[PDB]
């Protein structure tokens, strides 16, 4: 009765069909079995790394048995499954746990060949006294069966250790599937989940579930990374079916908040927010026109989805993981055919790398570049202050709309070859180790972000030999052992080689400081021009304009006159300091009199201060 | 945990009153161990300001033992004191 | 707590709720976990949908449900013997699934559900895969990797959810939204063209701390000290005061 | 070059847009990127610089939707698609 | 030979003509799966004390559970290629 008591029963399970199709696995059952009907060492383990499916063959054999598909002595075995937990609980005496357990190893005795006890995560047997170890004699008799199951590393974390037990047990391998017989297991469990939510699943469905969790969550394990992808999909269809779809529940929820904010900002007894409501109406009236068109083109759909087609598995692949594969939905192609006209709003010339930055974007958007391999990682050189920092700044915002979001390390620190630990984590058992990497631990979550090695010739030529697997494979593995993986970022590295010759120096100084094989796994290796006299105006209009939304925290926008931008990008020109000397003295010449100015009255708030052209310098 | 748990429910029962003040409160952090439980107990109260604790460590106890936990740095204000 | 009107309130992160929703409604492994920084507001959006359910604007897959806060430190309070802890935690195990989904658990700081054993926060691991209970956990970005991710068998039986930090334009709105609050507790009033202030200002001066959370402190402090002038003299006519009392 | 084409093919598989290259086409590319200093990795940059590019630059500006196949041509300089 | 490897030579040469190819054909016709090779990079081992990277560390050390990183491949189901990159 203790039977009754503490474990719960399998196979009664089994025949109200409560356990899930078991599609597959054929040689595993077959190999289980016949080591579950050997003479002696009738104990098979399933080892093996989580989410294979484990609990799932136990679950298959049930079904088999209960069928009647087994061969001779298994015909009606009544497979039970141990409850530890249960077991030792409210058991607060000295002799009452291992008393729990005499009774179930007499009543599992009793019935001849029957009874099958199966234990789930085997290794919580180890322990479990203050015993647990009263099973030895019985193994040794051949009385229990013991179909078991644990992980491939907890095996050795908790049984290995005690190999007087290791020896009772066969181990049974089991590998994790393949895509296609993924599409199998897929293929037979559809239609559960078809009936728990109330929505249709194509096959196409079912197809890309299993090949797109593959490329990209490379952290789990199959049957199971490419269901919850499905199991989401379904819910999120009948979220939809439901109340208003998505993307009207958005503008909704965003009208109805800036509505609630104009309504109480415009009663402000100020000045200053003035300008802060001059634009709240404006977006929120910009909005509720959206809102409107969109809610109308829903009446159109309603009178001229009901499935998970195959994309809202790629929605979901692109919620998790961050990373945008989805199918450029129309609003996108245009920025990405303005690409090179927005970041030349940042940029100045430069043209031939501006082009070779962003071929590499719809490149990977348009599905065309290699799946394993960097999204693409090329380096830039050129002579000092010409934007070969600036532009992979002005890139990382045009992609994420916060320059702040790059993963972004100096090179000029890593001078030896113990620093490479500072980008790798530490070896097992240091100092600095429940830290691990730098470079890694950034990369390792989110990893869409963008790379940039500044100044990487300042480095220890040993550093280089860590981008050599980075470059041209996408991976790297830290300390721990973990693996993670490249091929989603833009790697970008910068550089000063050479910054006086023409264009064979610069290539002969990369071909003295470079290995072949780094030089090889690069894409093109872009060179930067250097400013020209013309190409100043562009870069002065800039700098006011930048200087002019600094100072309107006080409502004090500059007016500057046309002959003061042209003596501004006269001056400062030089063509050897590229394009600092335009910003030093465009503080020199005005920051030093309007600050002299400022303090000393008169130039108090509100005001709009003139620049204009005297002799040499230039007063306000 | 017991007197853990008695200690902040009698702070807790007052009307706010009592201004709990530990010194050194380095040495919070792995109060009881065996495994993260104990010492961080205090980590849902403090958010809600309900106990008030005022404490004070050394300048370099404080990125050795403290700032290692970046959650519960969180809930502390720092007084620099030349 | 949420129907007494005892929480704040939540304002934007859209997105971070219809996923913790949709993930919290699926069949099996029903369970998320939010994940990031600490102080960019990860209990928050647990409010938040608790909150949104009294109101009403859920999916009818969530219609009508509690979300009950279990707190792992309280149980093992008094269990010197040597099955007590099971037993509380068994029963409470027992209960949740005695309910048909009414229930959805909330544990916070779950790196704390590794421990409790002396073989514990490990019998869960059955209940867990099969979406039994619904766990709604919120750890920061590094105890994951450094509790949770070491278990990688257990680690499965959760999703995650990255909460990132917000702009300054998204902070500048959430304090819009939470002024009134402290408007009350302290009795002053904010003025706007502080509330871009305090998010503009402190988003170049303290970089150790994440945003909301940096942006708060200063409105509050800011009111406080304004009371404690309402009350006494002003500052620079106070210590000009205590000082002159001492060079006496 | 056969085996990069091929495997590129199997690539862009997926979306059903069948290649066909002349040989011609295939002489050109095999006798432009040889140079005996790299290998062969500079046939693969010069397989995506010359052909991906401008495929890539084709297919988000509509006309050459799902379930089609373009021929490539040698053009003087380049190999016009 | 019984006791020595089923084969252990190297390859060298200039970089572009196939010498990691090679070894992932080999590879993928042996196991059907190009992910079936074990592939460690020896740019990483630059230091001394990382011989205890792929042996593991000594009992009673940080990381000690972990096992190693070479060994731990090929003790359970050794059949596969080891490439020393
Ligand atoms: N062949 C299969 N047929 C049907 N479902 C499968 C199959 N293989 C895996 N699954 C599903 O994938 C998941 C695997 O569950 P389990 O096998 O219990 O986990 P596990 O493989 O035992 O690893 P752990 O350590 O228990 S998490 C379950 O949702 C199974 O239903
Ligand atoms: N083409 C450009 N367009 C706009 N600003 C530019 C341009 N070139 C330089 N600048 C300015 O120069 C500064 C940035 O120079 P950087 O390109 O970052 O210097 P650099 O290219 O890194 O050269 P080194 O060798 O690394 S110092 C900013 O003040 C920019 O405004
Ligand atoms: N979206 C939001 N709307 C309103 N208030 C918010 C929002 N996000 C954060 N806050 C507030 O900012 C603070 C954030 O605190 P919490 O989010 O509770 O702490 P936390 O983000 O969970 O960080 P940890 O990991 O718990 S230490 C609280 O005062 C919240 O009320
Ligand atoms: N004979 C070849 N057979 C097959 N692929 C080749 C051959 N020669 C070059 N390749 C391809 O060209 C690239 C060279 O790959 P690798 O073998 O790694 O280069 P490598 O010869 O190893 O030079 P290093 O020193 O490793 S950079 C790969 O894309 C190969 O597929």
């Amino acid at each position: 009765q203790a039977l009754q008591k503490y474990s719960t029963d399998l196979t009664a399970r089994a025949r109200e069909g409560k356990l899930d199709p078991v599609i597959g696995r054929d040689n595993e059952i077959r190999r289980v079995v016949q080591v579950l009907s050997r003479r002696t060492k009738n104990n098979p383990v399933l080892i093996g790394e989580p989410g294979v499916g484990k609990t799932a063959i136990v679950e298959g054999l049930a079904q088999r048995i209960v069928a009647g598909d087994v061969p001779e002595s298994l015909r009606d075995k009544t497979i039970v499954a141990l409850d530890l937990g249960s077991m030792v609980a409210g058991s607060k005496y000295r002799g009452e746990f291992e008393e729990r357990l005499k009774a179930v190893l007499d009543d599992i005795k009793n019935s001849a060949g029957q009874i099958i006890t199966f234990i789930d995560e085997l290794h919580t047997i180890v322990g479990a006294g203050a015993a647990g170890n009263m099973i030895k004699p019985m193994l040794a008799r051949g009385e229990l069966r013991l179909v078991g199951a644990t992980t491939l590393d907890e095996y050795r974390k908790h049984i290995e250790k005690d190999a007087a037990l290791e020896r009772r047990f066969q181990q049974v391998y089991v590998g994790e599937p393949s895509v296609e017989d993924t599409i199998g297991i897929l293929r037979g469990l559809k239609d559960r989940y078809e009936v728990h939510h109330g929505v249709r699943i194509t096959d196409s469905a079912l197809v890309a579930a299993a090949t797109l969790s593959d490329r990209y969550i490379t952290a789990r394990f199959l049957p199971d990374k490419a269901i919850d992808l499905v199991d989401e999909a379904a819910s999120r269809l009948r979220m939809e079916i439901d109340s208003r779809p998505v993307e009207i529940d958005e503008v909704e929820r965003l009208v109805r908040r800036l509505e609630i904010e104009e309504m109480a900002l415009s009663k402000e007894e100020d000045e200053a927010s003035a300008e802060r409501l001059a634009k709240l109406r404006s977006e929120l009236a910009d909005q509720k026109e959206k809102l409107a068109e969109l809610t109308t083109r829903w009446q159109n759909e309603k009178n001229a989805k009901e499935e998970v087609g195959p994309d809202d598995i790629a929605d979901v692949v692109s919620a998790w993981t961050g990373i945008p594969a989805g199918r450029l939905l129309e609003g996108e192609t245009a920025k990405l055919l303005r690409m090179e006209d927005e970041l030349g709003k940042r940029v100045i010339g430069q043209k031939a790398a501006v082009t070779a930055v962003s071929d590499a974007v719809r490149r990977s958007r348009a599905g065309v570049s290699d799946p394993n391999r960097p999204t693409g990682a090329f380096m830039f050189l050129g002579p000092t202050g010409v934007g070969k920092t600036e532009l992979a700044k002005a890139l990382a915002d045009f992609l994420f709309d916060d320059e702040r979001a790059m993963v972004r390390i100096d090179m000029s620190e890593y001078g030896e070859k113990h620093t490479v630990a500072r980008l790798i984590g530490a070896p097992p058992g240091y100092v600095g180790y429940e830290a691990g990497g730098q470079l890694t631990e950034a990369v390792r979550r989110r990893p869409y972000t963008v790379v940039l090695f500044d100044e990487i010739e300042k480095a220890h030529p040993d550093v280089f030999d860590v981008l050599l697997q980075v470059l041209d494979e996408g991976r790297l593995t830290d300390g721990h052992g973990r693996t993670v993986d490249f091929r989603n970022t833009i790697l970008i590295l910068t550089s000063n080689l050479g910054s006086g010759g023409s264009a064979e120096q610069v290539l002969a100084a990369v071909r003295a400081t470079f290995k072949p094989e780094f030089i090889n796994r690069l894409d093109d290796v872009l060179i930067f021009e250097g400013l020209n006299p013309e190409e100043l105006v562009r870069i002065v209009d800039i700098q006011l304009a930048q200087l002019g939304k600094r100072l309107a925290q006080r409502r004090l926008q500059l007016q500057v006159s046309l002959p003061a931008k042209r003596w501004l990008a006269q001056r400062g020109f030089d063509p050897v300091y590229g394009a600092r000397p335009l910003r030093r003295l465009v503080q020199q010449a005005i920051g030093d009199q309007l600050a002299k100015m400022l303090l000393a009255g008169q130039v108090h708030d509100g005001d709009t201060v003139p620049v204009n052209v005297s002799p040499d310098a230039d007063s306000l | 945990e017991e007197r853990l748990k008695a200690v902040l429910d009698d702070i807790k029962n007052s009307a706010g009153q009592i201004i709990t003040f530990i010194d050194e409160l380095h040495t919070i952090v792995g109060a009881g161990a065996t495994a993260m439980d104990a010492g961080n107990m205090i980590k849902p109260m403090l958010a809600r300001g309900e106990l008030r604790l005022v404490g004070a460590t050394t300048l370099d106890e404080y990125r050795k033992h403290i700032e290692k936990d970046a959650a519960l740095e969180r809930r502390f204000q720092q007084v620099y004191v030349g | 707590r949420a129907r007494e009107g005892k929480l704040d309130p939540v304002i934007g992160r859209d997105n971070e709720i219809r996923r913790v929703v949709q993930v919290l409604s699926r069949r099996t492994k029903n369970n998320p976990v939010l994940i990031g920084e600490p102080g960019v507001g990860k209990t928050a959006i647990v409010e938040g949908l608790a909150q949104r359910i009294v109101a009403g604007d859920v999916p009818e897959s969530l219609r009508d449900k509690t979300i009950v806060a279990l707190d792992l430190g309280s149980m093992v309070a008094g269990s010197k013997y040597r099955g007590e802890f099971e037993e509380r935690l068994k029963a409470v195990l027992d209960d949740i699934k005695n309910s048909a989904g009414q229930i959805i658990t909330f544990i916070d700081e779950l790196h704390t559900i590794v421990g409790a054993g002396a073989d514990a926060g490990n019998m869960i691991k059955p209940m867990l895969a099969r979406g039994e209970l619904r766990l709604v956990g919120a750890t920061t970005l590094d105890e994951y990797r450094k509790h949770i991710e070491k278990d990688a068998a257990l680690e499965r039986r959760f999703q995650q959810v990255y909460v990132g930090e917000p702009s300054v334009e998204d902070t500048i709105g959430i304090l819009r939204g939470l002024k009134d609050r402290y408007e009350v507790h302290h009795g002053v009033r904010i003025t706007d063209s502080a509330l871009v202030a305090a998010a503009t200002l402190s988003d170049r001066y303290i970089t150790a701390r994440f945003l909301p959370d940096k942006a708060i402190d200063l409105v509050d402090e800011a009111a406080s000290r304004l009371r404690m002038e309402i009350d006494s003299r002003p500052v620079e006519i106070d210590e000009v005061e205590r000082l002159v009392r001492r060079l006496e």
